[PDB]
C-alpha cells in the first residue's frame, strides 16, 4: 500500500533532473540548475569531474526557471556518443544545443564539439521549458512552454520564437550537413511553405515535467505526453497516432484530472522493482505529495489514487527505477522502491558494462568536420571525400590535378593547369 | 501573385544592404533634430494599434508613408472588408534589436485588418509589389516592411 524512498547521495547542487544513457553502464546523470552534469555510478560512486561543464555558458539566477532545463541522450548514444541539452543563455534565449562526448574520456563530454540546434527568444524567465526527449521513431521532442509572451507582444516585436507553447518535433538522424536536423515527413507541416515545419503541436503554457508513456494501450497510439500544465490549472496531453502522416497539428487533449493544486510533474513507471506500479502514471508536488493515474481501454476515463510513502524533479535509472530529487547546495537524490519486493530482484539484474571509447567508423577517422548521429562525416569548407581528407581546390583543379597544399593545384601549368 | 513563404524575405538579402533598404543611420529620438523627418500618418484606410497611444505607430519616413499608403490600397482590393493594420511603427527605445529601422521610422510591422493569418503572406507579396524595399515574413504574428532612406 505504502510506497518507500531511499537516498542515494547528498550534497547535490540544485538537481533539476536525473536520466541514464542505456548504453550498459548504468550511470546516473544528474543535471543541475547551475549548468554542470555529475555522473553516479550504478553502486552509488560520484565522479570528481563533471560530465559537463558550461555555467559560463548558461545563466542560473535563484526565485526563475533559468538554467539547465533538460537533456536527452541519443538512442545510439553507446555508439555516436551523441547528447542534447537545452538551457537559457545571453532578456535571454533558450537553446538547444547538440554536444559529443570526448573520443578519450567517456565520462566527459568535448566542449569543441558544440552544435546549436535551436536558439529561442525569452521575455521573462517563466513558462520557459524545456524538456528535451526522444520517441520510438529516434525523433527529439522538445516541450516549450508559452514564455510568458502574449499574442500582442508576437505582433508587435521583431525576432521573437514562434515555437513557444508548443511542442517540437525533429529528425537529428540525417545525411546532411547544410543543417543541424531535418523535419519528419510525419510532422504537420513537413514541406509546407506558410508554418514552421518544426512545431508538431501547440497549446501549452506553464507545463510542468510531462510524464511519458512510450508503449501506450491503445494500440493505435506509439506515444503520448501527459503535462500537467497550471497555466485555472488542467492537463493536457499529445497524441501520436501510428503510422499516421500529419497533414495538420493535432488538438492537445484537454481534462482535468488533479484534484486540487500545483504539480511539480509526472512519469510514467517501467520498472521491474515494482509490479503494482508499472504502466502507472505518478504526478507529485513540491510538499512531497504524489498521485497516480491510470485511464481504461474503454470508456478511456481516468482515475486518481493517492500514493503513500521540497520536490525539484524526478528521474530514472537504465533500469527503469524512478528518483526523486529535493532540497543552497544540499540537494538530495532519492530513489523510489516497493517494499513488497526485494531492493533488487533477481529478474531485475543486469551486468553492468562500463562506458567505452567511442569506436565507430566515423568518430574514427573523420577529420576536418564532425560526425551526423547517422556516422556520417560532414565536411567543413575546404575539404570533400568520405572523411574530407580528399583536399578542396578555390578555383578547383582541372587537369587532374590532385589537390595538396592551400589552393595549390598539382599538374601542364599554372595555378590550376 | 504567389504569397511570400514563412521566414521568407525579398530581396533575399540583409535588411541594411544597398539592394534593401540601405544602411542605418541612427536612432532618431524625439529630442533628436532629425525627428521632424517623421510625419503622422492619417490614411483612413489603415488602422494602427497604437498600443502605446502615443502614436508612434503612424510616424514614418516620406517614402515609408508612401509604399504604406499604396499598399493600403492593395489591402482593401485584395479582400473586401479588409484594411492594413499596423501594429508596429517608429519606436522610441528598446522593443527591437538594436541598429533596427523601427527606430527610424523607416519599418512597419503590419498584419491584415480581420487577423486572419491565412493571408499574411499574400500581405507580404502585395508589400513587395507595394515598393517597400524589403519585406519579411518575420513571423506567423506579423509581416515586417522597411524603406530605404532620403539618401537614394
Ligand atoms: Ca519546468
Ligand atoms: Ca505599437
Ligand atoms: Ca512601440
Ligand atoms: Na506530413
Ligand atoms: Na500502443
Ligand atoms: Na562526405
Ligand atoms: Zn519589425
Amino acid at each position: 500500500n505504502c510506497f518507500c524512498i531511499q537516498e542515494v547521495v547528498s550534497g547535490l547542487r540544485q538537481p533539476v533532473g536525473a536520466l541514464h544513457s542505456g548504453d550498459g553502464s548504468q550511470r546516473l546523470f544528474i543535471l543541475e540548475k547551475e549548468g554542470y552534469v555529475k555522473i553516479l555510478t550504478p553502486e552509488g560512486e560520484i565522479f570528481k569531474e563533471p560530465y559537463l561543464d558550461i555555467h559560463k555558458l548558461v545563466q542560473s539566477g535563484i526565485k526563475d526557471e533559468r538554467g539547465l532545463l533538460s537533456l536527452a541522450f541519443h538512442p545510439n548514444y553507446k555508439k555516436n556518443g551523441k547528447l542534447y541539452v537545452s538551457y537559457t543563455t545571453n532578456d535571454h534565449i533558450l537553446r538547444v544545443v547538440e554536444y559529443t562526448v570526448s573520443r578519450k574520456n567517456p565520462h566527459q563530454v568535448d566542449l569543441r564539439t558544440a552544435r546549436v540546434f535551436l536558439e529561442v527568444a525569452e521575455l521573462h524567465r517563466k513558462h520557459l521549458g524545456g524538456q528535451l526527449l526522444f520517441g520510438p521513431d529516434g525523433f527529439l521532442y522538445i516541450i516549450l512552454g508559452d514564455g510568458m509572451i502574449t499574442l500582442d507582444d508576437m505582433e508587435e516585436m521583431d525576432g521573437l520564437s514562434d515555437f513557444t507553447g508548443s511542442v517540437l518535433r525533429l529528425d537529428v538522424d540525417t545525411d546532411m550537413c547544410n543543417v543541424p536536423y531535418s523535419i519528419p515527413r510525419s510532422n504537420p507541416h513537413f514541406n509546407s511553405t506558410n508554418q514552421p515545419p518544426e512545431v508538431f503541436a501547440h497549446g501549452l503554457h506553464d507545463p510542468g515535467r510531462c510524464a511519458v508513456d512510450r508503449h501506450p494501450t491503445d494500440i493505435n497510439i506509439n506515444l503520448t505526453i501527459l503535462c500537467s500544465d497550471s497555466n485555472r490549472s488542467s492537463a493536457r496531453i499529445l497524441q501520436i497516432i501510428k503510422g499516421k502522416d500529419y497533414e495538420s497539428e493535432p488538438s492537445l487533449l484537454e481534462f482535468k484530472p488533479f484534484s486540487n493544486g500545483p504539480l511539480v510533474g509526472g512519469f510514467v513507471y517501467r520498472g521491474c522493482q515494482s509490479e503494482r506500479l508499472y504502466g502507472s502514471y505518478v504526478f507529485g508536488d513540491r510538499n512531497g505529495n504524489f498521485l497516480t493515474l491510470q485511464q481504461s481501454p474503454v470508456t478511456k476515463q481516468w482515475q486518481e489514487k493517492p500514493l503513500c510513502l521540497h520536490i525539484l524533479g524526478f528521474g530514472e535509472d537504465e533500469l527503469g527505477e524512478v528518483y526523486i530529487l529535493s532540497s543552497t547546495h544540499n540537494g538530495k537524490l532519492y530513489k523510489i522502491v516497493d517494499p513488497k519486493r526485494p531492493l533488487m530482484p533477481e529478474e531485475c539484474r543486469a551486468t553492468v558494462q562500463p562506458a567505452q571509447t567511442l569506436t565507430s567508423e566515423c568518430s574514427r577517422l573523420c577529420r576536418n568536420g564532425y560526425c551526423t548521429p547517422t556516422g556520417k562525416c560532414c565536411c567543413s569548407p575546404g575539404w570533400e571525400g568520405d572523411f574530407c581528407r580528399t583536399a578542396k581546390c578555390e578555383p578547383a583543379c582541372r587537369h587532374g590535378g590532385v589537390c595538396v597544399r592551400p589552393n595549390k593545384c598539382l599538374c601542364y601549368l599554372g595555378p590550376q593547369c | 501573385l504567389t504569397p511570400l513563404a514563412y521566414k521568407q524575405f525579398i530581396p533575399n538579402v540583409a535588411e541594411k544592404t544597398l539592394g534593401a533598404s540601405g544602411r542605418y543611420e541612427g536612432k532618431i529620438t524625439r529630442n533628436s533634430e532629425r525627428f521632424k523627418e517623421l510625419t503622422p500618418n492619417y490614411n483612413p484606410d489603415i488602422i494602427f494599434k497604437d498600443e502605446e497611444n502615443t502614436g508612434a505607430d503612424r510616424l514614418m519616413t516620406q517614402r515609408c508613408k508612401d509604399k504604406l499608403n499604396a499598399l493600403a490600397i492593395s489591402v482593401m482590393n485584395q479582400w473586401p472588408g479588409v484594411k492594413l493594420r499596423v501594429t508596429e511603427g517608429w519606436d522610441e527605445d528598446g522593443h527591437h534589436s538594436e541598429e533596427s529601422l523601427h527606430y527610424e521610422g523607416r519599418a512597419v510591422d503590419i498584419t491584415t485588418s480581420d487577423r486572419d493569418r491565412s493571408k499574411y503572406g499574400m500581405l507580404a507579396r502585395l508589400a513587395v509589389e507595394a515598393g517597400f524595399d524589403w519585406v519579411y515574413y518575420e513571423s506567423k504574428a506579423h509581416i515586417h516592411c522597411s524603406v530605404k532612406a532620403e539618401n537614394s
